[PDB]
């Protein structure tokens, strides 16, 4: 529709905003742009005690969020907060995925079930199974350069050497693990060049940095007049 | 004679007095002013003081037939002397509005005065480029076969300014402007890079038609020349090698140090803000005590 302005909306308003459109794209399979609001939505909301509701509900899906994009959110984040034993159940998510163990994972979503269902974040989860699975071969491929692919159905446990083929294979497709499988010599090599100082990539980066920085350059100009021109309109000497 | 010239700074006045000479001879195309020029040389530095004008009439059915004031020069070259005696016959402007092949006739009248070759100074009068329209040649001598044996010859010599404090201050004040071929501010570099690259088109299209009117308008080959253009084409850069790679390795290092730099510019900004809501929350101070004197002087106003 777009009508959704910024002229002098109140800022309990657009930090609702943010938290509904991180929950709007993750159900349709898109989490890059999740992520910039759901950071938003917490640093619009102030943190008091009688809005820790709130920022409890934000935390939570940010574990979701960032972890289906494929970036594994602080450990430190949710270990050092008072809300530890809300997000408890999802600590436990976190872990799971970190390591890599699939049975890790499903344990968790089973006694917890009930709570995961009430902040909606459930749904989720059965997504995020999938990326608990990558985690484990991906951890293999950084260890182990040349290993065969009877080993790393060893290690997983998983069925037979079909089904050990295609994870890997759909892997390497997004790019994530970034191997070659190799049938006819019987192992898995890796194919990591893993450098990107001699890739025109930090080109990239750099410019969202500089943007952000002269874009608060202009926002303390602006701003500062105001009060001036205030101060200056009542009597003094 | 010396050939030792490598740059030819050229004052303020002495192109601006070429240039006013031009119609205060009342002359047009065809007809030429040409000057007496008096400066400093026998060194690297070519730096040139003052000039005067001289009569000269050009015809051109002959270049053979041609007009000059003798004992003019002679006279004017011992007057400039007492008052300045670094005042020497460094050579003679001619009035454009173009190159000839005729120049060359009269630079043999111009090197028996003189002890350094004679500066040609091909004062364009129309003024034609974003850079000067004055260009600068100063005759060489040097064996050489390209159809000759002995060629005289002009090779160009850069033409740039140098000005006294008096001089500068005087340019300075007729002109509105605060410059554009400094290379100072960032907005001046930016202005520089543009124009730089308008120069460079320019200059290619008179190659370009030139090869042109060899092969299609038939001048002759010349060797020479056209080995020279060859070279251009020799040491070029070539890319998708590992050259091109350090360039890329180059671009991040720059780019990074820019964000961290502007990060520190960020704290500077910032810092500043919090200053100006000090000044604001005492000015309530001071306009409160203001505001109680305000009450008291109203009180006046309704007994008066």
């Amino acid at each position: 529709k777009l009508e959704y302005p910024h002229t002098d909306v109140s800022s309990s308003l657009e930090a609702r905003y943010f938290f509904y459109l991180s929950k709007i794209n993750a159900i349709q399979l898109d989490y890059s742009t999740a992520n910039e609001y759901i950071i938003a939505a917490i640093r619009k909301a102030p943190h008091n005690s009688k809005s820790l509701g709130f920022l409890q509900q934000s935390n939570k899906l940010h574990c979701c969020i960032q972890l289906l994009m494929g970036d594994i959110p602080e450990l430190s984040f949710f270990h050092q907060s008072n809300m530890q034993k809300s997000l408890l159940p999802y600590y436990h998510l976190t872990k799971a995925v970190k390591l890599g163990d699939l049975k890790k994972f499903t344990s968790t979503i089973t006694k917890y079930k009930q709570l995961l269902l009430k902040d909606d974040t459930y749904q989720l989860c059965v997504r995020l199974r999938s990326n608990v699975i990558k985690t484990g071969i991906r951890i293999i491929s950084l260890t182990y350069k040349k290993i065969s692919l009877r080993d790393i159905c060893l290690k997983l446990n998983l069925d037979s050497e079909q089904t050990v083929e295609y994870m890997v294979s759909r892997a390497i497709r997004d790019g994530v693990i970034e191997a070659k499988i190799n049938h006819e010599d019987g192992f898995i090599e890796t194919t990591e060049l893993l450098n990107i100082y001699d890739s025109e990539d930090p080109q990239q980066v750099f410019d969202e940095r500089i943007k952000f920085a002269n874009q608060l350059h202009d926002e303390y100009l602006v701003s500062m007049r105001y009060p001036e021109d205030k101060k200056t309109q009542q009597n003094e000497k | 004679m010396s050939l030792q010239h490598e740059k030819v700074t050229i004052a303020p006045l002495v192109l601006l007095s070429a240039l006013d000479h031009y119609e205060r001879t009342q002359t047009k195309e065809n007809k030429r002013c040409v000057g007496v020029i008096l400066g400093d040389a026998n060194s690297s530095t070519i730096r040139v003081t003052n000039s005067f004008a001289l009569p000269f009439e050009e015809d051109e059915k002959n270049s053979d037939v041609w007009f000059l004031d003798h004992n003019y020069i002679e006279n004017m070259n011992e007057m400039c002397k007492k008052i300045n005696a670094k005042e020497k016959l460094i050579g003679w402007y001619h009035s454009g509005p173009k190159l000839r092949a005729s120049d060359l006739k009269i630079n043999e009248l111009f090197k028996k005065y003189t002890q350094n070759n004679p500066l040609l100074l091909i004062v364009d009068v129309k003024q034609q480029g974003v850079g000067l329209p004055t260009d600068a040649y100063v005759a060489i001598e040097q064996v050489k076969d390209d159809g000759t044996s002995t060629e005289k010859t002009f090779l160009h010599l850069p033409c740039t300014i140098e000005a006294e404090e008096a001089e500068e201050i005087g340019v300075e004040h007729l002109l509105r402007d605060v410059r554009d071929q400094a290379a100072g501010g960032l907005s001046i570099r930016l202005t520089n890079q543009l124009k730089s690259l308008k120069g460079l088109q320019s200059k290619l299209k008179d190659v370009v038609e030139y090869l042109d009117k060899v092969i299609n308008k038939e001048l002759p080959i010349n060797h020479t020349i056209l080995g020279k253009l060859q070279d251009v084409f020799n040491l070029l850069p070539n890319l998708g090698t590992p050259d091109d790679d350090e360039i890329d390795v180059e671009n991040h290092d720059r780019i990074n140090i820019s964000n961290n730099l502007q990060k520190a510019l960020t704290v500077k900004t910032n810092d500043e803000l919090m200053v100006i809501y000090i000044s604001n929350l005492v000015r309530s101070i001071i306009a409160f005590d203001d505001l109680i004197e305000n009450k008291i002087q109203n009180k006046k106003i309704q007994e008066q």
